[PDB]
């Protein structure tokens, strides 16, 4: 039993040091995750800024006017449409 | 040896003093016991998209300037300098700061562009810092303002989908630890307690092309008819999605300065009205579901001035004596609908009207989404039966009226509404048997196509199927209605051969040209289905 | 042999905290996979908004590519064109 | 052997190992690269301490009676070398360590064990005169003078306290004992005469452990969850390792450690009592001295941690970091297990 | 040592392989027949693989790709050996290719001699411009 007690005690010590190492590792991974989420947040901030700048020029009415004026695009006529199934 | 005893006793006394001190400090003074601070990092909202790929509401970074007044008592001589960068009186700014001197967190300016942020912070006044606060921005502008709503300054939903989906869009914030000081300044960012949850992207079922379209010709209808307000709803019949929906007059969600709440009034959900002659198809559905009536039964409606008790059921047209059920729908004969209701009884009428969804609620959950009222009585008073037959004495909003007409167009298989996009085919309740649904679709097709009905509502290259209507708007105070104030209504679906799109068009108080539904809402009906059927990519069936 | 009970209890608690609690290696793998997927969506979103800035760069100076949106949103066609539809 | 004493001391040893592993990871990672630096070196220190305890168990006791003179000769050599420059590094205001590679050596502990051994070897001779009164003082006064010229006050304090107590066991006077105690106190006060909040600075420790205990709680917040040890305290694995243990194991673990220290220390004093009843005066006296040295170090560490006493950057037996302190503690352990062995020779 | 595969040309300067890393050999003018490929500066990772997959997918159509272009916007433009340009569009490239293949096999069997351009930038079908 004495040798069994020694083995159980050293196993407990190994488990405890593993718990400490794993808790520190989890703290490090949480820090890394916060870093990546900050990167994602600033990337989506840039995306939102770009969308805000684009929306003032790609509006529906403006693009309709552009299509009908510059390239002389016209709304399609259902009489002349090749319906294919 | 007693030296043993005295040494052991002294050791135990010191140990007891130590343990007494530690137990005193740990628990007794725990509440009393600048070093470390536990802070919360905010999260950003989700993305609201149309059916396929177009964003409808986005969060944009805005530099927001805040200050810590505890660091700002040292700026007694600097508040006049800082007030110029703000735009407020120096004495007034000093009063504003001093009344909240005890406050630790105070906002100076929000909604400011970053460049002005660096310009203001160039003064380098202690305690002032810049944060990248996210402001919600709406690419579609006023087009989808009512269907998406808006958030408040606190980045919390207030109306529309924003308020309806706060738990889905606005993710839960994250927790962080910092090394604060006496002035609140952070030395080192300590381990994050719990990280923030990103907001989930919600894909609406509204198609922005159809929404742009409907909005365009509906404001065209208002300017052409000179009416006070109006609304329009698009519905897919196979899935119940609200493919498009708009109200007027609209508001710009990105510029909310002095918007009067009736501009915020989402009439497709808040405004109640009697459908009028719009509910004739459900009456016919009940009549043909009972099996007593047939589509080819001649009904006499002369003289068109039927008397019921002390009430008079006036009819619009008194120049037709014998009229079939299709003729009843075409002429909107109140006498004919009254007679058929008397023959069939209002029990089945109310049965089919609750089954389709009229006057009930649907799983949408919007702020101020009204319920309507379809009265239910154990008995059936004759005047009540007549009013239920021809529409009056009842209140239904446009959204569930569109749902009912979609159910009619969906072979009676009513499907619950889903403004969010639907991924799996829903299975609803077979409200109306297929034979009755097909017959009703046929009568609606003849109503829209045959002469004497609504020629303006015919959709080129497509078999339309719709029914007009007019509502005598209800007046508050005077029991009844208000003179010369009628709402034009039209509803239907297309193509009549195999429906895929439903519609309800409502225009409030057209007082210039006329009040007839087929006169006002029919051309809008035809235009919106022309565009929507072209965009929905279904094959035309006329040439 | 009294002290075995305390050692068993302590080892059980330590293993529970090592396999279940916030310090568990299971949470280690959870956070590793979460960060891997997070980085993947970072790189995808960076590619996405880089394409976005490129297209907005073209939008302010050109017009030949606004036809993409003008004929996707509206289905518009030029005069000398024929629509072949599949349904 | 001695099952209960060995179990208690090994509990202390393993608990110190886990405590240093849990408390030194942040500082090791930051200013040393790999996060497992102090812990991995502490494991090696632990194993060599076990080997040294075995070696002291394999070397007879009469050797300390006869071969102690060379032990104090090398102790004097190390105590000279700790003050000379070139073979010593000055860290945190004091050049206490001497380096031979990866094993920094603090000579205070070996000096303490040697001076205890010679005090016992003198007191077995002159328990029963003024010449004896003056003779014992030349044994330890150079120790106190050297260790106080070096910035090391806790070692001199534990030296004086241990010496006074372990004279108090084995022949005490009525007023002359107080006389020698007061002259020793006067000498240390003269040495003090020769050489005489702050949370934003490096004085964070004075209130850090106080607020930590305030937030500790009855059961604690589990293994490695203290928020006052991640870069808040440098070398927290040495001075405030007991505060870290308190935050990590609550009132339960804190009182368990305090009571187990008390148990092992009173067991040391009580096995010294047995040796006294076993007619082994030298063994009894060295046991009393070692036990009182341990209790002095333990009490001063807990007192500085709780805040009842001024700052004393001294290690904790079997818990704090440091190769020299743990090696000497293990050697003392081997000495005590011997004392048990010689006492049991007639029993078994 | 891996040998580069002269399968594609980046503009008129560089040569591309299956992976498409930018390499330039001893002689450049030798490959008149080799297809021309264009793209943004950060596009030596995707244009070549898209060209290869499109060629493999359209091989039963009897179409050999002549020039492939990518605007920085990402919209793809394709030109074939018969001289007709195709505006595939930004996204949904494989869906649009399947749609165009079906439409060509159904209602564009022999109409291969009077098309100015084929525009796939539609969510449902395509538009064909005609030449006299």
């Amino acid at each position: 039993g004495s040798f069994l007690m020694l083995l159980l005690y050293i196993g407990l010590l190994l488990s405890a040091i593993a718990v400490a190492y794993s808790t520190y590792w989890n703290r490090q991974l949480l820090n890394s995750l916060y870093s990546e989420l900050s990167v994602r947040d600033k990337a989506q901030a840039e995306w939102g800024r770009l969308i805000l700048e684009q929306s003032t020029w790609t509006a529906h009415s403006r693009i309709e006017s552009l299509a009908v004026e510059q390239l002389r695009m016209r709304v399609p006529d259902p009489a002349e449409v090749r319906m294919v199934a | 040896p007693w030296r043993f005893c005295v040494i052991v006793g002294l050791l135990l006394a010191m140990v007891g003093a130590i343990v007494w001190r530690i137990v005193d400090l740990h628990v007794i003074d725990h509440d009393f016991l600048r070093s470390v601070r536990h802070i919360a990092i905010p999260a950003h909202r989700g993305l609201i998209t149309d059916r396929n790929g177009e964003p409808l509401a986005v969060s944009t970074p805005v530099t927001t300037l805040w200050a810590n007044p505890k660091e700002l008592m040292t700026a007694k001589e600097r508040w006049p300098q800082l007030a110029a960068a703000l735009g407020q009186d120096t004495k007034l700014f000093a009063d504003r700061i001093e009344q909240n001197a005890e406050r630790e967190f105070i906002y100076l300016v929000r909604g400011l562009t970053p460049e002005q942020g660096e310009g203001v912070i160039a003064l380098k006044v202690p305690g002032v810092y810049s944060i990248e606060e996210f402001r919600r921005f709406y690419p579609a502008g006023e087009v989808v303002a009512h269907a998406v709503g808006f958030t408040d300054v606190d980045d919390r939903g207030r109306e529309g989908i924003e308020l309806a989906f706060d738990e889905w869009l606005a993710g839960v914030p994250g927790k962080r630890q910092v090394l604060k000081d006496r002035r609140g300044r952070v030395i080192k960012d300590v381990q994050v307690t719990k990280n923030a949850k990103p907001g989930k992207t919600l894909a609406l079922s509204i198609d922005l092309r159809l929404q742009y379209l409907a909005h365009r010709e509906l404001r065209n209808a208002l300017l052409e008819n000179g009416a006070k307000a109006g609304s329009l709803v698009i519905m897919d019949v196979k899935t119940g999605e609200i493919l498009a929906m708009t109200n007027q007059p609209t508001y710009n969600p990105n510029n909310r300065r002095n918007l009067q709440p009736a501009a915020m009034r989402n009439r497709a959900m808040i405004d109640v009205f009697e459908p009028g002659s719009t509910v004739k198809p459900f009456s016919m559905s009940a009549a043909l579901a009972s099996g007593r009536w047939k589509p080819s039964d001649i009904v006499d409606v002369y003289p068109g001035t039927l008397q019921i008790g002390r009430y008079t059921i006036r009819d619009v047209s008194r120049n037709s004596r014998q009229l079939d059920l299709t003729g009843i729908l075409i002429k909107s004969s109140n006498v004919g609908i009254s007679k058929i209701a008397f023959d069939i009884g209002a029990e089945s009428i109310y049965s089919v009207m609750q089954q389709v969804g009229l006057g009930q609620d649907t799983g949408l959950g919007f702020p101020g989404e009204r319920v309507g009222n379809l009265p239910n009585h154990r008995k059936w008073p004759k005047a009540e039966t007549a009013t239920l037959a021809y529409g009056y004495g009842l209140s239904v909003t446009a959204i569930q009226l569109a749902h009912a007409y979609a159910a009619l167009a969906n072979d009676g298989k009513s499907v619950p509404l889903s403004m969010t996009r639907v991924d799996r085919v829903p299975d609803g309740v077979q409200v109306i048997s297929p034979e009755v649904a097909s017959t009703v679709q046929g009568m609606l097709q003849q109503v829209v196509e045959a002469q004497g009905g609504v020629f303006r509502a015919q959709v080129p290259g497509y078999h339309a199927a719709g029914k007009s209507g007019t509502a005598r708007k209800v007046s508050v105070g005077t029991k009844g209605y208000r003179e010369n104030a009628y709402r034009s209504l039209f509803a239907g679906f297309a193509p009549a051969t195999d429906p895929r799109i439903a519609m309800v068009v409502v225009i409030d108080e057209p007082s210039k040209a006329g009040y007839f539904g087929g006169l006002v809402s029919a051309p809008v009906f035809s235009k919106v289905m022309a565009g929507a059927l072209r965009l929905m990519n279904v094959p035309p069936d006329n040439l | 042999y009294w002290l075995f009970v305390v050692l068993i209890l302590a080892l059980a608690g330590l293993q529970y905290r090592l396999w279940v609690g916030d310090g568990s290696l299971a949470q280690v793998r959870d956070l590793q996979k979460q960060i891997a997927d997070q980085h993947g969506e970072n790189e995808r979103l960076l590619e996405r908004n880089r394409i976005l800035e490129a297209e907005v760069a073209e939008l302010k100076k050109g017009t030949e590519t606004v036809e993409e949106r003008a004929r996707h949103e509206l289905g518009m066609v030029k005069d000398g064109e024929t629509l072949y539809q599949l349904a | 052997l001695d099952f209960p004493l060995l179990a208690g001391c090994l509990a202390l040893l393993g608990l110190g190992l886990v405590m240093v592993t849990s408390a030194s990871s942040e500082v090791a990672a930051a200013q040393s690269g790999n996060p497992l630096y102090f812990s991995v070196r502490h494991l090696i220190y632990l194993v060599i301490g076990l080997i040294s305890c075995g070696l002291t168990m394999m070397v007879p006791m009469a050797t300390w009676q006869r071969w102690g003179w060379k032990l104090l000769l090398v102790a004097f050599g190390l105590l000279v070398l700790v003050i000379t420059p070139g073979i010593g590094r000055e860290v945190n205001g004091s050049m206490r360590w001497i380096g031979f590679g990866l094993f920094n050596i603090q000579p205070s502990e070996i000096a303490k064990v040697c001076v205890v051994i010679f005090m016992a070897g003198y007191l077995i001779r002159r328990q029963q005169s003024w010449m004896g009164f003056f003779k014992p003082f030349v044994v330890l006064l150079p120790m106190a003078g050297l260790l106080l010229r070096e910035p090391d006050f806790g070692a001199t304090v534990v030296m004086m306290g241990a010496a006074a107590a372990m004279l108090f066991l084995g022949g005490v006077g009525l007023f002359r004992f107080g006389l020698m105690v007061l002259l020793a106190v006067g000498a240390v006060v003269l040495l003090i005469q020769t050489q005489p909040a702050d949370q934003f600075g490096a004085g964070y420790q004075l209130s850090q452990a106080l607020i930590a205990f305030g937030r500790g709680g009855w059961l604690g917040m589990g293994l490695g969850n203290s928020i006052q040890k991640q870069f808040y305290l440098p070398e927290a694995h040495t001075d405030f390792v007991f505060a870290v243990l308190a935050e990590e194991l609550g009132i339960v673990g804190a009182l368990a450690t305090v009571a187990l220290f008390v148990f092992v220390s009173l067991r040391a004093l009580y096995i010294g009592i047995w040796a006294e009843q076993a007619k082994q005066f030298f063994s009894a006296y060295v046991a009393y001295g070692l036990a009182f040295l341990w209790i002095g170090q333990f009490l001063i560490n807990i007192g500085v941690n709780v805040g009842l006493l001024p700052t004393k950057g001294l290690t904790l037996p079997f818990l704090s970091y440091g190769g020299s302190s743990l090696v000497i503690c293990c050697a003392c352990l081997g000495m005590l297990l011997r004392i048990e062995w010689e006492r049991r020779t007639h029993l078994g | 040592l891996d040998e580069q595969l002269p399968i594609a040309r980046w503009g008129d300067e560089a040569l591309l392989n299956n992976q498409g890393q930018a390499f330039t050999p001893k002689e450049l003018a030798n490959y008149e027949h080799l297809p021309r490929l264009h793209g943004p500066q950060r596009a030596q990772q995707q244009v070549m693989q898209q060209y290869q997959l499109l060629s493999q997918l359209l091989r039963p159509l009897g179409f050999s790709i002549a020039r492939l272009e990518m605007s920085d916007r990402g919209g793809w433009a394709l030109t074939t050996a018969q001289g007709v340009e195709i505006q595939i569009g930004r996204d949904h490239v494989v869906d649009k290719i399947r749609r165009f293949v079906s439409i060509y096999d159904k209602a564009l069997k022999d109409q291969i001699s009077n098309i100015a351009r084929i525009d796939l930038r539609y969510p449902n079908g395509l538009a064909v411009a005609w030449r006299e």
